[PDB]
């Protein structure tokens, strides 16, 4: 919602995205299969899954927008230098690919 | 049975304000109006802080309305304090008096005020709404009540529909006369359609020669202020360039029979709201010296329909921060070697001028258009603002056909966009020619009809397009 | 309560010097035009604290002031204070002092910001902006507890009442100024700054009376300005007792100042301010909690009271079992779910105003701080967020606000530390949020 | 108008305790002269009183117990260690309209020690027999809470429909409540079957005391 | 101090004049009022004044019924009460206006206005003992007097520890009170003990004597 409102070239209707806005992607997954819906965007990482967990629903498989999911904390607590690490260290046995296993 | 005195500073007749009053009928108050009509020459401040428990002395005074001088402010300053240590009066209060005082002590009580600055700041957000000349650089110098102006300023300006965007604002505090080659190199940065400016205007005949020397004369016309901050409309100094924005309050208007009409009936009633949801009213006072150890009963939940009590339909809700909500402004533009002069009329924050146009001081071409899609796709303007959005122009359509007694313009607007038109919006940012875009009313591309030709060809033989 | 005199004052613009009051309402120069000080305001000993910030290196504070002109006068002046260092020491544990909080004045002791300290660990209590209901906050501090240690307690001069002093205990830190004699000696150093400034004002230009007639005679007396000017120009050397020239506001700019410590319920002197010296004296330090150590410095240890929200894959939640716990379930390899409790949403099932379910909890979350705090050895704590947001920087309406909304907004507020979600990554976050490595990879 | 609920009313709450009773209106109160909003207390027998003229700001003689704040249509009105001396109703409404909607009825209750009844049993007198009526009379003093069902029985037959119950409030010196129970019908009903017993079921425990003479 | 009077018995449907005598403060400074507290515990207004007798207000179930007055010489307040109800058996005062001119400033105890549909009738008060020796009270019933109040002692006008005094029950609209004092073995009987009521409202005084059957 902040990247359109970014974007005056998203300025072609961002009211009506507006006027469409919803509360729970939940409901935004209902209201397609409810046909009410035409598309919902949202990050590949949810969409790819439920909809290859769960038929009848597929994607454009065009990426929109390139992004990343870090950690936020507050400022200056120091355990960041170990905690990305501590990803980076998750990243080295592959524990990442445990919980894609898992 | 309320003590009201009215205190007279000035030239008009009181006998035309005693009719605004009496013509009412005192039958919807419950309790009588008992004014006290007295003259005050323009004397001595401390004596007329011993005229005000000379008058208490002359009768208990709950109520009072005093005629004001123009270019009193520092009495403004004076008047506030005393009440807000003594009394809970009430004045319009007059002219230059009238300044925007928001002083926090809420026992002064008074309503000193028409709108607020910033509502003067609101109402010119519509002026931007009436003429799209855009706003880049913001001027001023330490005059306290700024930083809240260009916050709340930004605040809306972050929040618009619209292509209005600010560039600049500026501080400089020019007692300090050696500041001029510092606007001379600060021309770069007050190169806007349209200026906010807020200084003293003592030192403005200073400082607008300056910036006329600067070589800002040709937007010297196109300078805003406020009346509180300009000069006296009659007679005003020609190192203003002439021409140049009025804002906010009224002589020429309602006036001093209209200005005690809202008033004392104001008054009047709200003290018959006390007595409407409460049934009372504490006494007022005679010795105000050994009276303010008695404000004891200045519980004043009367605040209430002290600031929002109306009268006859006529919007007079006041705000205790030291404004009213409901507004009349007044005209646009005033004029400075001649007198002000009427074109605007200002009722729930929207302007009434009856020019569909505006003009300064190459050439407007007038264009008659056709709504085809995917060239020319003509739409609403948006209902929250009347206007058009960012990528979107304005268009002019008048349908006179079903007018049959003012069988005359008086166009709407429309909203105008598409492919063409940002072709014909790039050939009027290369070739800088402005234009008169307004619509067709009979025929697409009409034909020939024993040699003359209706639709846009009708507009270019009749010489009212050139370009189409 | 001088004013109606002083703005007749300023009707002429004739200067009027205040030599009893601190109240810095009438140091509003853009009202009291007139006004000039021999007596600093309330807010100038708050830059004290400022210096105060060398003394054992100090750099961490909670402030609560209540809702006060001039509270909010030491808090812009504060700011001003901390706003520095903009190079290019290196080691930056400076005045980055952690907090700011606001209170409304003449309540009382409802206050759960105490415990909001207590969730802090800072050795600080230091600052409040009353003289009277100290007592009540120093009460209410007993009540929990404040009055041990793990808390330094200092106030200035305008914090001092029986009442208080009823209630300060011993180890308390004061800061006062030298201005007993200022009824007599200051009086005299005073009228010898009119006297060189009338020694100025008589080897000066043609400069023109304030004649006689009062206010009805409205046009103001040209030489207003010019006798603030005079003002401006005077500068005494030294006086009885002890002088430095005017600021740039017309103030006493002390260094002359002293600093007090309670113990046996007696104010004995240690130290003396000056300008930039700070000389404290030989005595002992004694503090309320048992020092006669240095405790500088705020400890550091936490339950890590983490946030979360509610999104699959990432998240996911079941209501609970018959007990509150959750059911062991395995997985396909039939390792088990080792869901977390994930005590959930207070007003759950939204809309109805019920109270928080604690769940069953799972996804990558609660693997991911599992091996998080298996890593770094920390203790935690599950939160959920009851808005079901990430959240927006809302401009407010109400005096222009631009506030985060929703979770992001309360660990802006710091009502958690952390958080993992799938977290957006965006310009006006990062001006606020620490951020990590990214952890996912998606479009 | 201003109307307001008074939560909770007849609350109990045990000794020493921060008795803190939630006040909600209907619509808000609050000025620049610190509430509008006004409080009341009155003991049974005892006059009316005032307790809060506008907040925590007290008039006069009201011991530092109380502590009310609170603004719009909220009011937290706490009274910090609460006493019983003091158990009684107050917390009157009212509209800055004409309309003042008094009311609410914030009856106050301490959590005392519970106590069961010392029951009296009363045949009708010499005095009450030569009038051609009778009266058999239940009383009930030392108890604690004060809901009793008190039944009477005439050889184990139980009569309600005469019986006339009355109560009374917090019995101060004894920290317990008082309970009438007047049955009043003709002599022979109360002399030709003499058996004279009462139950009264209390709950302090769940066992009536009883007790049992002839005429 | 304050002290309102002029109540009485008066029908469904009738009139009476209510007064109220106050000292200590001149009377044309000062509103006042009338103060309804119903027996279902909610309160209302009846009536408030000016300081002058002059501006009113009467609420909208008092506007065909009462009236206000007031003089500001001599301290009297009048209340003329027309076409009363049966919810008309409150109690009645005056109030002492704040300085804001609404909450109050003091009060006074009040008087009561009976309005039911009975007539006044002498207390037929009978005694209550017995026919332990250690617990059991000695008691009376105050059973068919109208209107209230009535004021109960035991022999002496001294006897009030101990002495628990119940509400009154309505009987064929006639009120009923009881009685009780406690007793030990000292003084049952081996004395003279009796119960002395005082009806000011019917102005009798009852001498009843206690005397037990057997135990």
């Amino acid at each position: 919602d902040i990247y359109f409102r970014r974007q005056v070239e998203l300025s072609t209707m961002y009211r009506h995205m507006e006027k469409h806005n919803y509360e729970s992607a939940a409901e935004a997954i209902q209201a397609v299969r409810d046909n009410k819906l035409h598309a919902f965007i949202w990050d590949s990482a949810v969409l790819e899954f439920e909809a290859s967990q769960k038929c009848d629903l597929v994607t454009t498989g065009e990426l929109f927008f390139r992004s990343g999911f870090g950690i936020g904390m507050r400022k200056d607590s120091p355990w960041k230098q170990q905690v990305s690490l501590s990803i980076l260290k998750s990243h080295e046995n592959g524990f990442m690919e445990d919980l894609d296993k898992t | 049975s309320i003590g009201i005195a009215v205190i007279l500073v000035g030239t008009s007749d009181e006998v035309a304000i005693k009719d605004a009053h009496e013509k009412d009928d005192f039958h919807h108050l419950s309790v009588v109006p008992r004014v006290e009509l007295v003259a005050m020459n323009e004397t001595d401040p401390k004596s007329i802080i011993t005229r005000i428990c000379d008058l208490m002395s002359d009768r208990k005074i709950q109520g009072v309305v005093f005629a004001d001088d123009t270019d009193q402010e520092a009495i403004a300053q004076i008047l506030d304090f005393i009440s807000a240590q003594t009394l809970t009066p009430i004045l319009g209060i007059h002219g230059g008096s009238s300044m925007i005082m928001a002083d926090k002590d809420e026992s002064s009580m008074f309503f000193q005020f028409g709108p607020s600055i910033e509502q003067q700041a609101s109402v010119m957000l519509n002026i931007m709404e009436e003429y799209d000349w855009y706003i880049f650089s913001i001027v001023t110098t330490y005059f306290p009540g700024y930083q809240d102006f260009v916050n709340k300023i930004r605040s809306t300006i972050e929040n618009s529909f619209v292509g209005w965007e600010l560039e600049e604002v500026l501080l400089l505090d020019m007692s300090l006369d050696d500041g001029d080659s510092k606007i001379q190199n600060q021309l770069k940065k007050l190169q806007s359609p349209i200026i906010l400016l807020y200084c003293t205007k003592e030192e403005a005949t200073y400082i607008f020669e300056v910036a006329n020397s600067v070589g800002l004369t040709g937007y010297g016309y196109t300078w805003i202020v406020p009346s509180l901050v300009a000069g006296d409309t009659d007679t005003v100094p020609s190192e203003f360039p002439t021409g140049l924005i009025s804002v906010s309050y009224d002589e020429w208007d309602y006036g001093l029979p209209a200005r005690v009409r809202d008033g004392i009936a104001i008054i009047t009633t709200a003290a018959s709201d006390m007595l409407s949801e409460h049934s009372f009213i504490p006494e007022p006072k005679s010795s105000c010296y050994n009276t303010h150890e008695k404000r004891i009963y200045q519980s004043n939940m009367l605040n209430r329909y002290l600031i929002n009590v109306t009268f006859e339909g006529r919007d007079l809700s006041f705000s205790e921060d030291g404004y009213q909500m409901h507004p009349k402004l007044v005209i646009i533009l005033l004029n400075k070697e001649r007198k002000w002069e009427r074109v605007g009329k200002w009722k729930d924050k929207s302007l009434q001028m009856k020019y569909y146009v505006w003009p300064r001081m190459d050439d407007h071409l007038s264009i008659v258009t056709l709504e085809e899609a995917p060239f020319v796709i003509v739409e609403s303007v948006d209902p929250l603002s009347g206007t058009c959005m960012r990528n979107t122009v304005p268009c002019q359509k008048r349908i006179i056909s079903e007018n049959k007694t003012d069988e005359e313009p008086g166009y709407i607007k429309k909203c105008c966009k598409g492919f063409c038109i940002d072709i014909l919006k790039k050939i009027s940012k290369s070739v800088k020619f402005t234009y008169d875009l307004y619509l067709v009313t009979n025929g697409k591309h009409g034909k020939k009809i024993n040699g003359t030709w209706n639709g846009m060809i009708g507009e270019v033989v009749m010489k009212r397009a050139y370009m189409a | 309560t001088p004013t109606p005199v002083s703005y007749t004052a300023g009707f002429y613009r004739i200067p009027v010097l205040g030599l009893t009051t601190r109240m810095s309402i009438y140091s509003d120069k853009s009202i009291h035009l007139s006004f000039l000080r021999t007596v600093p305001p309330y807010s100038h000993q708050s830059s004290v604290w400022f210096e105060m910030m060398r003394v054992y290196n100090w750099n961490h504070i909670i402030l609560l002031v209540s809702d006060d002109h001039e509270g909010r006068a030491a808090q812009k002046r504060l700011e001003t204070l901390l706003e520095e260092r903009e190079s290019k020491y290196d080691n930056k544990r400076g005045p980055k002092a952690e907090k700011v909080l606001q209170f409304d004045p003449g309540t009382k002791n409802v206050t759960a910001l105490l415990m909001e300290a207590r969730e802090l660990e800072a050795r600080v209590i230091i600052l409040s902006a009353s003289e009277d209901d100290a007592a009540t906050v120093y009460r209410a501090a007993a009540m929990l507890d404040m009055t041990g240690s793990g808390y330094v307690w200092l106030v200035g001069e305008r914090e001092i009442s029986g009442n208080a002093l009823r209630y300060a205990p011993d180890g308390i830190i004061g800061l006062q100024l030298i201005n007993g004699k200022n009824e007599s000696a200051h009086i005299s150093d005073a009228v010898g700054v009119v006297a060189q400034a009338v020694h100025e004002l008589l080897e000066k230009e043609n400069i023109t009376d304030p004649p006689r007639g009062c206010v009805g005679n409205t046009n103001i007396w040209k030489t207003g300005p010019l006798f603030k000017r005079v003002l401006m120009s005077s500068k005494y050397a030294d006086g009885v007792t002890g002088r430095v020239e005017f600021n740039e506001d017309g103030d006493r700019k002390f260094a002359q100042y002293s600093i007090m410590n309670l113990q046996n319920r007696k104010l004995v002197q240690v130290g003396i301010y000056n300008g930039t010296h700070v000389i404290p004296n030989d005595r002992k330090i004694i503090w309320p909690g048992g020092e006669t150590e240095k405790p500088r410095g705020y400890q550091m240890s936490t339950r890590l009271k983490i946030v979360t929200i509610h999104q699959e894959p990432f998240v996911y939640v079941k209501p609970t079992m018959s007990d509150g716990t959750c059911k062991e379930e395995f997985t396909v390899n039939g390792d088990p779910v080792k869901k977390v409790i994930c005590t959930g949403p207070n007003d759950t099932s939204p809309g109805s105003p019920r109270h928080t379910v604690p769940q069953c909890c799972y996804g990558f979350c609660i693997d991911l701080l599992i091996k998080l705090a298996r890593t770094m050895q920390f203790t935690y704590e599950v939160h959920l967020v009851a808005d079901g947001k990430f959240g927006t920087q809302e401009r407010v309406q109400n005096s222009n606000k631009k506030e985060w909304n929703g979770m992001m907004g309360e660990l802006l507020s710091g009502q958690a530390d952390m958080i993992v979600a799938p977290l957006t990554i965006n310009n006006e976050r990062a001006q606020y949020i620490e951020f990590s490595k990214p952890f996912k990879y998606q479009g | 108008d201003i109307q307001l609920t008074q939560s909770p009313a007849s609350l109990a709450v045990s000794l020493g305790q921060r008795a803190t009773i939630s006040c909600r209106a209907s619509q808000s109160v609050s000025t620049s002269r610190y509430s509008y909003m006004h409080w009341y207390q009155h003991k049974p027998g005892q006059p009316p009183k005032l307790l809060i003229k506008y907040a925590s700001n007290l008039e006069s003689g009201v011991p530092a117990r109380f502590s009310g704040s609170g603004s719009g249509t909220d009011f937290t009105l706490n009274i910090h260690p609460v006493e019983e001396e003091d158990t009684a109703t107050y917390y009157c409404q009212h509209s800055w309209e004409n309309p003042y909607t008094f009311g609410g009825g914030t009856k106050l209750e301490i959590k005392r020690a519970d106590a069961a009844p010392t029951v009296s049993i009363f045949p009708p007198s010499s005095e009450q027999l030569t009038s051609g009526g009778a009266s058999v009379v239940c009383f009930l003093n030392n108890f604690y809470p004060k809901d009793i069902n008190v039944k009477w029985k005439i050889d184990g037959s139980e009569r309600q429909n005469g019986v006339l119950n009355s109560w009374t409030d917090q019995d101060s010196k004894d920290s317990t409540y008082s309970m009438s129970s007047t049955l009043t019908l003709t002599k022979d009903e109360y002399e030709r079957h003499n058996s004279y017993t009462c139950e009264a079921t209390h709950k302090t425990s769940t066992s009536p005391i009883v007790k049992s003479f002839n005429r | 101090k304050l002290q309102e009077s002029g109540g009485g018995s008066v029908k469904l449907g009738g009139s009476l004049k209510l007064s109220c005598v106050v000292s200590g403060f001149t009377f044309s400074t000062y509103y006042m009022s009338w103060v309804r507290q119903t027996p279902e515990k909610r309160l209302e207004l009846v009536a408030v004044i000016n300081s002058n007798g002059g501006n009113t207000y009467y609420p909208d179930n008092v506007k065909g019924r009462f009236t206000i007055s007031r003089d500001n010489a001599e301290n009297t307040l009048y209340l003329q009460m027309s076409s009363l109800k049966s919810e008309d058996t409150a109690l009645y005062y005056c109030a002492r206006r704040d300085y804001d001119g609404f909450a109050m400033d003091y009060w006074g105890q009040g008087t009561s206005v009976t309005v039911s549909s009975a007539k006044t009738t002498p207390p037929s008060v009978y005694p209550l003992a017995p026919g332990t020796n250690s617990m059991v009270t000695l008691g009376c019933l105050v059973k068919g007097y109208f209107p209230e109040p009535v004021t109960v002692t035991w022999n002496s006008g001294s006897l009030s520890s101990g002495v628990h005094t119940f509400p009154a029950v309505l009987q064929s609209d006639l009120y009923t009170l009881s009685s009780s004092v406690t007793v030990p073995s000292s003084t049952w009987p081996s004395e003279t003990v009796t119960c002395n009521v005082a009806h000011p409202a019917s102005s009798t005084k009852v001498d009843k004597k206690i005397v037990p059957r057997d135990c």
